[PDB]
RNA sequence: GGAAUACUGCCAGCUGGGACUGAGGACUGCGACGUAAGUCAAGGAUGCUGGCAUAAUGGUUAUAUGCCGCCCGUCUUGAAA
RNA sequence: AAGCUCGUAUCAGUUUUAUGAAAAUGAAGAGCUUUUAGUGGGCCAUUUUUGGUAAGC
RNA sequence: GCCCUGAGGAUGGCGCUCAAGCGUGUUACCUAUACUCUACCGUCAGGGUUGAUAUGAUGCCCUGACGAGUAGGCAGGCGUGGAGGUCAGUGACGAAGCCUAGACCGUAAGGUCGGGUCGAACGGCCUCUAGUGCAGAUCUUGGUGGUAGUAGCAGCGAAACCACAGCCAAGGAACGGUUGG
């Protein structure tokens, strides 16, 4: 289960430079250690700050404001694969940011074969109104009075032998 | 004895194991109907009367109902049921560990069994079908899951 | 790495010892990072370790710790006269931390009761591994092992 | 649970059915398989037909008879599929195979006895909807089986008079239900309902 | 009257073994009506008896019984490990076994 | 005397390797000096070589199943030595003792209460 | 001769850390802010 | 040591005097008999010849 | 405006189900309960019950079968061969 | 293997520091004469190479 | 990202397709001589022990760790020929040897006893002594088999050779001698 963390670093302030830029970003990780490692990697890559002169001011966990509210999430993702790195944008209809990022990671590992090692979450934002969604598969669930069945349900059997010839009707 | 040990045998070190009384399970309460699992009376429903000092349960059929007399049964080899029958009206204090000693049935044992049966028959008849339930033996059937059945 | 592990008394698998945090010792831990897992133990874990697997070294003999007199006889020179004093010294590094650490025999720990929790141990803890530097999960790992 | 289990092989996967039957056999359970010709295998027909040829093409040069044996009956094919899943060439494996019987259709007296199915081996429960599948009977007929016509002819008779038996059972259950209904609302019936019956 | 059974019938699968090594001292027993380790937890400590007919009569009867006990659960299918005073012949793989309700705790 | 339970750690004789296969090879154990010998390397599935591990406990060493140490006896004088160790030692009569001396030895052992490991030797009642 | 593991068998636990009795009686483990 | 072991020896010798019990209550009808192998041979081959 | 729950960590918190071990051998010590006498789970198990002399039980051979095991010795080459 | 002097400050297949000589961890099993069996086969594999063109080599 | 083309055999077989194939994440479970606790053998190191031990101070015990291994080194032991001593030893009421789908003791070399043949010497223990311990050396002396009642000259009757042997499929330096038929 993923979790959202906030990490800030200001590169061990020295003489003549008190309170540096104080780089701030949000990191999604399953634990504090992984969040700190990802923050260090992002600082090394995007910025010129390394752990040699770095410092973790504070790490905090951010909880989604409305864990029971359905939202459409627009995520900008930059990931690396066998080919060169390129930007990517996707839209996810989920309830919480953590679930949306988890689904994005699962899709990337499934379709693009990209795993957590080479995936960067640039930004996660909520789409407020309809007709701003640019993906058809997300617009699919926005239709008014959406009703559909669940044909051919895969019923589970607790016994090897069943004297019923079960039907998959729903 | 007057005889000094004819050979050198090391004496036992002071043991520290108190003979604490048995901590019986909550399900076992006097007057509860019990089911026998192993022995000559295996599968015979019986009643619980008194707890003996030798960590054994004094159980009566009653004898007049199913033929089971006052016998000593280990707790671990008994299933305790939720059903209970009044036992305050039955005298059981007389029975003890020495009562069952064996030094053609003893007349005193028969008289005690008759008294216990007379005392407990009224309580058994206090509820319908209780005598028939006690008389009937207990056995398992296809589809019976002991870990799912409630006793 | 083998020489560093021997210097740290980590001569066998599932064995650990308390190491003072210093600029020099940090380099040693980094050198043997692949072969060891370490973190920041809490008070409860240290107390449990000292209480269960607390063995002292007396005249080259691994005498188990079962009485305050045993600690007082050897560790009473520095004022440590009880197991609680030893635990306090270990958790709160003090002037005589080295002596207390040396007196304690290296801990002999078992495999985790619930398992290591990862399909592959030989990986960095930041990527679903076992070795590395686990800040707070070391307490849980030790408790399962202990 | 049952001294002997009769499994209806119609609309079942050869692989899963054979695996479960072999596992039950290793557990000391007697199983009888019926309607083997109706067994189904995943994939299009040509793929299954091509697969059969490449296992019989390995006829030994010096001794073909003592070498691979190619059986065309669907029951023989099912037995071969299940045989490989059991540790044959051993007493334990040989004894287990003795507990399994495979027949085409439902020969008596099994025709008059209850039969069961394996939910985890049903073709209509595992295969994705709309995917191609192969029938064991058609494959056997293509590869040399010559008894499909008679099998179908005498299986149709099996349904004949068994429909009549079911009709008689339905008529009897009509009266049984009427007797139960007229016996309802009684003191004994009310007590049984209160006690979960 | 119709039935006098006071035990749960089971099947002996095989000894606790690796891919190429087996430990006859521990036997795996399948209990009917048990599907999860939680259900099998109730059967722990129950006596296990294997009943078979012997050609020779020794004690006035043609039935010889080997006793055992339930040690711990095995796997996720309800299989439970069992240890007997004398290990099973290894020919009883799949043979029926009897599990009693004593020593009972319910 | 409830002596400690006797544990042997092994009940099968350490037969020499290939003793059964080759008749000329005696069953008496002999370590294999072959450099490439599998037995010398204790490969899996091979006989188990004797080693210090199988050492019997000191308290249970030289203890018969009855719990009495065996002691060879050649005459009444030798038997008299076990007067103070009847509960710990059991008299054993040598195979060369004749019936005439054996009966006398048995009578004295019974009088002294010393158990005889091998009674009824060459004597018929 | 035999090691009595603390954290159980309170008898041995009371031999060491005499403050254990005070901790248990005072319920200091569940102290409230 | 000397006192204790002397007392033990005296007790053992005194309790060994119970041998009179065996001699006083023996009434045995077996009186251990030994048969030499040579006598056995003469009691077997001769028996076969007589048969 | 207000509490509750999820998660983390602690309990020198409480209490059930199962398996193996019984090692030491008259007291010397660390400890607890108890005003005291005394007791205790405190440097290793005690008490009771059931089977037994035409015994209980144990030992050897083959076959009955879960699994494994290349044919021994010397010598080549870093090895097997 | 025997002897003497001994436990230490005799040291490290370690780390920092210093100079361009001072601490951490562990071991106190360390120091000096005498001789006493055997030992000078090499394979696998990273980096240099010895340089290069179908490749090796 | 996945699929096809794109150049006597085996994912091991049985086999599988919302996989029992592919990628990712979480729980559930199996085990090695690996690790934790305990029973025992031995090595090392330390320690206790006598106005004498409720067992040979070369005795009796407490504590901790360790135990792979070719040649070589050190240490402790089993067995035999003979000799000095010793059991005022065993033995025609049976010594030695041999056999034994008998047991006991020791981790083992080996020892003891139970039963059958046997008949006249041998053993318990401290030392001395050596022509002192066999699985091979295309070993020596002797005996017996497969080949074989075969070749061969109804009857008589071998020799070469003999660790193990002739149904096959993949791969283990052409090594060929575990999954199937």
């Amino acid at each position: 289960h993923f979790k959202e963390y906030q990490v800030i670093g200001r590169r061990l302030p020295t003489e003549s430079v008190p309170e540096p830029k104080l780089f701030r970003m949000r990191i999604f990780a399953s634990n504090e250690v992984i969040a700190k490692s990802r923050y260090w990697y992002f600082l090394q890559k995007l910025h010129k700050v390394k752990k040699a002169s770095g410092e973790i001011v504070s790490i905090n966990q951010i909880n989604e404001a409305h864990p029971t509210k359905v939202k459409n999430f627009g995520v900008w993702v930059r990931y690396d694969s066998r080919s060169g790195t390129h930007n990517m944008y996707k839209e996810i209809r989920d309830v919480s940011r953590v679930a949306a990022v988890e689904t994005l990671y699962q899709d990337m590992a499934a379709r693009h074969r990209a795993r957590f090692r080479s995936i960067h979450i640039l930004k996660v934002a909520e789409i407020e109104k309809t007709a701003d969604v640019k993906r058809q598969y997300v617009k699919q669930f926005l239709t008014k009075d959406l009703k559909f069945p669940l044909p051919h349900r895969v019923q589970k059997s607790t016994k090897t032998f069943s004297y019923k010839r079960p039907s998959t009707f729903y | 004895p007057k005889w000094y040990p004819s050979e050198d045998v090391a004496a036992l070190k002071k043991t520290r194991k108190a003979a604490r009384p048995q901590k019986l399970r909550a399900s076992l309460v006097p007057g509860t109907v019990l089911i026998l699992l192993a022995g000559r009376f295996r599968g015979k429903r019986v009643v619980y009367l008194k707890h003996l000092e030798d960590n054994t349960l004094l159980i009566s059929g009653p004898f007049k109902v199913n033929g089971v007399p006052l016998r000593r049964v280990n707790a671990r080899y008994v299933i305790a049921t939720s059903t209970k029958v009044s036992v305050e009206g039955v005298n059981v204090e007389k029975f003890n560990v020495e009562y069952f000693a064996k030094e053609e049935i003893k007349a005193e044992r028969v008289e005690d069994q008759k008294v216990v049966d007379k005392a407990l028959i009224a309580e058994i008849k206090k509820t319908p079908l209780l005598k028939q339930y006690l008389s009937a033996s207990f056995s398992l059937k296809n589809g019976d899951k002991p870990h799912m059945l409630k006793f | 790495p083998r020489k560093v592990l021997q210097l740290l008394r980590l001569t066998r698998i599932n064995s650990g010892t308390f190491v003072k945090v210093t600029k020099a010792t940090l380099e040693l831990l980094k050198l043997i990072e692949p072969y060891v897992a370490y973190g920041y133990p809490s008070y409860s874990t240290i107390r449990q370790l000292v209480y269960k697997r607390g063995f002292g070294k007396i005249n080259k003999q691994r005498v188990p710790l079962s009485d305050n007199a045993i600690i007082e006889a050897n560790l009473g020179k520095y004022g440590i006269l009880s197991i609680d004093d030893l635990i306090h010294e270990i958790i709160t590094v003090g002037p005589h931390f080295k002596q207390a650490n040396n007196f304690l025999w290296p801990f002999k720990l078992s495999n985790p009761s619930g398992g290591w929790g990862v399909p592959r141990k030989f990986k960095h803890f930041i990527q679903g591994g076992s070795f590395g530097n686990r800040e707070e999960f070391i307490n849980k790992l030790v408790k399962s092992m202990n | 649970v049952e001294p002997v289990v009769v499994i209806d092989g119609k609309g079942h996967l050869v692989g899963r059915l054979a695996s479960v039957v072999a596992k039950q056999l290793l557990n000391g359970q007697k199983i009888v398989v019926v309607r083997a010709e109706e067994l189904n295998i995943s994939g299009e027909f040509f793929r299954n037909k091509l697969k059969y040829h490449d296992f019989l093409r390995k006829a030994t040069a010096f001794n073909k008879t003592r070498g691979p044996f190619h059986f065309r009956a669907p029951s023989r094919i099912f037995y071969k599929a299940l045989r490989g899943m059991v540790s044959h060439k051993t007493a334990r494996g040989k004894a287990a195979l003795e507990r399994l019987k495979v027949f085409e259709g439902i020969p008596p007296p099994y025709d008059k006895k209850k039969r069961v199915v394996v939910p985890q081996a049903l073709r209509v429960l595992r295969l994705k909807p709309g995917r191609k599948y192969t029938t064991l009977g058609k494959l056997s007929t293509s590869v040399g089986w010559k008894y499909e016509d008679v099998v179908a002819k005498l299986e149709a008779k099996r349904k004949v008079s068994s429909a009549e038996y079911y009709a008689k059972k339905r008529a009897f259950t009509k009266k049984v239900a009427s007797a139960n209904a007229t016996a309802a609302e009684s003191d004994v019936a009310k007590q049984l309902a209160a006690l979960g019956y | 009257a119709e039935s006098h059974r006071l035990y749960v019938k089971g099947k002996h699968l095989s000894y606790q073994r690796s891919k190429r090594v087996n430990n006859p001292n521990v036997s795996l027993i399948k209990i009917e009506g048990v599907a999860t380790p939680q259900d099998a937890q109730f059967y722990l400590g129950k006596r296990i008896a294997y009943v078979y007919r012997a050609s020779k009569e020794v004690r006035g009867s043609k039935i010889r019984v080997m006793w055992g006990k339930v040690t711990r659960t095995h796997g996720n299918s309800g299989v439970v490990r069992a240890t007997f005073r004398n290990n099973l012949p290894a020919k009883t793989f799949g043979a029926s076994v009897r599990i009693f309700l004593y020593p009972s705790n319910i | 005397l409830p002596h400690p339970k006797i544990v042997k750690k092994h009940t099968k004789k350490f037969k020499r390797h290939h003793s059964d296969r080759y008749h000329r090879v005696a069953e008496n154990w002999r370590k294999q000096k072959g450099i490439d010998s599998v037995v010398r390397r204790r490969f899996r599935g091979n006989i188990s070589q004797p080693k210090i591990g199988y050492g019997s406990n000191k308290k249970t060493k030289f203890l018969s199943p009855s719990g009495h140490k065996t002691f060879l006896v050649a005459n009444v004088k030798d038997l008299e030595t076990l007067t103070m160790h009847t509960k710990t030692y059991a008299a054993e009569i040598a195979h060369n003792i004749s019936a005439k001396n054996r009966v006398v030895i048995l009578a004295r052992a019974k009088a002294l209460g010393i158990k005889v490991t091998n009674p009824k030797g060459r004597l018929a009642l | 001769v035999l090691k009595k593991n603390p954290l159980k068998n309170k008898q041995v636990l009371l031999r060491l850390n005499p403050y254990a009795k005070v901790f248990a009686a005072e319920k200091l483990g569940s102290k409230k802010a | 040591f000397f006192r204790h072991k002397c007392k033990q020896r005296f007790t053992k010798l005194t309790q060994v005097m119970i041998t009179e019990r065996r001699l006083a209550l023996r009434e045995e009808e077996r009186h251990y008999v030994g048969v030499a192998p040579k006598v056995k041979r003469r009691e077997q081959n001769r028996e076969r010849k007589a048969l």
